[PDB]
RNA sequence: CGCCGUUCCGAAGGGACGGGCGAUGGCCUCCGUUGCCCUCAGCCGAUCGAAAGGGAGUCGGGUUCAGAUCCCCGAAUCCG
RNA sequence: CCCGGUGAGGCGGGGGGGCGAGCCGGGCUCUCGCUUCUGGCGCCAAGCGCCCGGCCGGCCGGGCGCGACCCGCUCCGGGG
């Protein structure tokens, strides 16, 4: 095996994988960003009631650490309603308002009638 | 008394050179086997004006005798150099203008 | 045996020990400033200073620059009474061995 | 177009169909094919005139 | 039958003619620091004037005497870890219903029995890392009249015992049958180490310049020898 | 305490195609996976530094008491 | 110990090849070892030798040496 290049580069050795003899923490920490903690309450303001009535949307005060993906997949769990799109914004109050726009056939005004806000 | 202006030059931070728009250190080609026992031929790609320097620089372009690659080098341009000219370097190089030899 | 290496390491002005201490010092001058040694260079002096050849005992070799302690102050200007104008010829109160 | 727009266009919109197409002008293409054939030709002439000298001498 | 297509295409590896081939450069490599360090400490051990006390470790046992030596030093190896237990068991059932002569290992024991004159032959490893551990043993053997010999390799001296490395080994006693081989070795050893101790204590090693710089002097000397060889007529 | 230093006293690449061996999941056909060698590999220095530098890709109309190239409608567009 | 350079890339001897001074096909002094008309291309092997591996001397597919002289103790130099 001749040295073709004048640069001795470090040879690559073998690298094993962690086979621990005991897990550090005993139990996996439960997911504290539950489908319920991710949606606190709705809004009943005529700035969102015109969205419900006209734009066929809903306005939730979601957790601030929530993605539009977690929101979509958690309204499709708490309310079983397919979602058109989600538009979030953090208020000066600090909470994250979220405008969820329902699929064409699903009626916001008629799922807010169900869940209580009307 | 205040550190005089002459003394304030050794620290720097104001008196450093303005090496922003400069094209690189104008240095000769390193010595290799070719340059040590024969001659190596390169061409002159261009002659540029380096800022903050009265002389012009010349991009001389050889080809690596060991790899497949075209090496660039920044010489200082002797007078009479033109573009597309051939510059030879090494021990067996002939003796004309721009022809670095021992 | 150990008293042979002991009485040998006292003739540092001899030929063999001035060759050994010099090839050692040359090789040490090429390594890092603080590096772990594989085994005690002086096994006798190490026993005398408490080194049992068992697991857990480690030997680090370390080099330190000789000379006094120049005072860390501006150019000259140690603002004070002429008593404390000394910077150059000062000495440190802890040995270079304690600094190692 | 801008550099990052080139991922949109098709290869025919980016090169002309010729040797060294869209990376060298035609004049300097022909004026390089010429110099190539001519230099290799003179290298052949000199190769001949080498053993022509070695034959007598 | 030859095919007129398979042309022969030779390359010209002249200056500037064609790219040099993937040659061998194990000489010009930039090595790691530890490699270059030990490679030029082996050179400092050729440039520096080595005192005879350290130089007396290069004159070592040959390759033919070594074989027979380890042949005799294989019948007297210490017991293993398992043989120690199986001897505690055979001693147990011995109680229910002499120590053989063996080798002897370690400097602290070899020196302490060379002073007691108990040894009959001492083998010393030629490459002890800090040489101070065996710098004195040569002279203590010569002084006590004990037949010592230097063997090449403390990693082959360390296979006699069942450890990684050993430093010295001592034959105190041997069985009847092997006393003849021991007397056929002690002769060829004492005539090679103890007899010539005067000329071993005087022989400085090292002090030899590198060939690149001894040829630059042998050339100049050659020019000035062929000067008087050619100017006389 | 730390400071100097940014390619300088360094074994500084954990990557890729192909091949051989080995395992795996399924139209176990044929691709994909990861384990081991073989082959190949330059670089130039971790990282940070611009809401005015570089930087693919959205426009019209409607709408609020306060938001619109962001919401509604209608037309597009980039990247994967 | 210091300095400069480089992806520490052909260093020192020895051998092998050609030109000229010479003695009468054989030993020495020498030197060279392949690039100067042009703004082109130039790697990732041709070739010869040796072996092996599957299907039927014939298809298929691998490896080793030469090509690309041998031997060496500092990477080369410059200081010291
Ligand atoms: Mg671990
Ligand atoms: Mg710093
Ligand atoms: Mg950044
Ligand atoms: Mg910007």
């Amino acid at each position: 095996k001749i040295r073709t290049s004048p640069t001795f580069r470090r040879p690559k050795t073998l690298r094993l994988r962690r086979q621990p003899k005991y897990p550090r923490k005993s139990a996996p920490r439960r997911n504290k960003l539950d489908h319920y903690a991710i949606i606190k309450f709705p809004l009943t303001t005529e700035s969102a009631m015109k969205k419900i009535e006209d734009n066929n949307t809903l306005v939730f005060i979601v957790d601030v650490k929530a993605n539009k993906h977690q929101i979509k997949q958690a309204v499709k769990k708490l309310y079983d309603i397919d979602v058109a799109k989600v538009n979030t914004l953090i208020r000066p109050d600090g909470e994250k308002k979220a405008y969820v726009r329902l699929a064409p056939d699903y009626d916001a005004l008629d799922v807010a009638n169900k869940i209580g806000i009307i | 008394g205040r550190v005089i202006r002459g003394q304030r030059k050794g620290a720097g931070s104001v008196f450093r050179a303005h090496v922003k728009h400069r094209k690189g250190a104008a240095r000769l080609r390193a010595v290799d086997f070719a340059e040590r026992h024969g001659y190596i031929k390169g061409i002159v790609k261009d002659i540029i004006h380096d800022p903050g320097r009265g002389a012009p620089l010349a991009k001389v372009v050889f080809r690596d005798p060991y790899r497949f690659k075209k090496r660039t080098e920044l010489f200082i341009a002797a007078e009479g150099i033109h573009t597309g000219q051939f510059v030879y370097c090494g021990k067996k190089a002939q003796l004309n203008i721009g022809n670095v030899l021992p | 045996g150990y008293k042979y290496i002991q009485e040998l390491w006292r003739k540092k002005q001899s030929d063999v020990m001035r060759f050994l201490l010099r090839v050692r010092c040359w090789q040490y001058r090429q390594l890092s400033a603080l590096h772990r040694a594989p085994r005690p260079t002086r096994p006798d002096k190490a026993r005398r200073l408490g080194y049992k050849a068992k697991q857990g005992y480690v030997i680090y070799r370390i080099r330190v620059r000789r000379g006094g302690r120049k005072r860390p102050v501006p150019k000259g200007a140690t603002y004070g009474k002429p008593v404390h104008h000394g910077v150059n010829q000062l000495k440190f109160a802890r040995s270079l061995q304690s600094v190692a | 177009v801008r550099p990052k727009v080139l991922m949109r266009l098709s290869k025919t919109k980016k090169h002309v169909s010729r040797a060294y197409g869209g990376s060298m002008c035609a004049k300097c293409v022909r004026d390089r094919i010429k110099r190539a054939f001519l230099i290799e030709e003179q290298k052949i002439v000199v190769k001949v005139l080498k053993a022509q000298a070695q034959s007598q001498k | 039958v030859v095919n007129p297509l398979f042309e022969k295409r030779p390359k010209n590896f002249g200056i500037g003619q064609d790219i040099q081939p993937k040659r061998d450069l194990t000489r010009f490599v930039k090595w790691p620091r530890y490699i270059r360090l030990q490679r030029q400490r082996a050179i400092l051990y050729k440039r520096l004037k080595v005192p005879p006390a350290i130089n007396q470790f290069t004159q070592v046992l040959d390759r033919q005497t070594a074989t027979q030596l380890l042949k005799l030093a294989h019948k007297y190896r210490p017991e293993t870890k398992q043989e120690k237990k199986q001897r505690l068991l055979a001693r147990a059932e011995k109680k229910a219903a002499k120590r053989p002569p063996v080798l002897r290992a370690g400097v602290n024991t070899v020196t302490t029995l060379v002073e007691n004159k108990k040894a009959q032959l001492v083998v010393i490893a030629h490459d002890v890392d800090p040489i101070e551990l065996v710098v004195f043993l040569p002279a203590l053997c010569r002084k006590m009249g004990v037949p010592y010999c230097i063997l090449k390799g403390k990693a082959r001296l360390g296979r006699l015992v069942h450890r990684k490395t050993c430093t010295t080994v001592a034959f105190t006693q041997v069985n009847s049958e092997d006393k003849g081989a021991l007397a056929k070795l002690v002769e060829a050893i004492r005539t090679n180490y103890n007899d010539r101790y005067d000329e071993i204590r005087r022989h400085w090693g090292g002090n030899v310049l590198g060939p690149k710089s001894v040829a630059r002097i042998a050339k100049l000397e050659k020019a000035k020898a062929k000067e008087l060889a050619t100017k006389l007529g």
